[PDB]
């Protein structure tokens, strides 16, 4: 009802001071996809929040 | 704007 569970397909390294550095395989929660390219993010595994380029991710369970 | 990156 507000779950937005994905899964990360790559590695992704930050470069910026808000963005989110995420491993392949860890599974995300999204809590803002307003800008639609770019969404904001929650590592489910590591606990980190910040923006994820949302071509490296797919839905997950 | 922001492009994403390309995908490996
Ligand atoms: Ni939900």
């Amino acid at each position: 009802g507000s779950h937005m569970t994905f899964v990360a397909l790559y590695d992704y390294e930050s470069r910026t001071e808000t963005d989110l550095s995420f491993k392949k395989g860890e599974r995300l929660q999204i809590v803002n996809n307003t800008e639609g390219d770019w969404w904001l993010a929650h590592s489910l595994t590591t606990g980190q929040t910040g923006y994820i380029p949302s071509n490296y991710v797919a839905p997950s369970d | 704007r922001r492009p994403l990156p390309p995908l490996p």
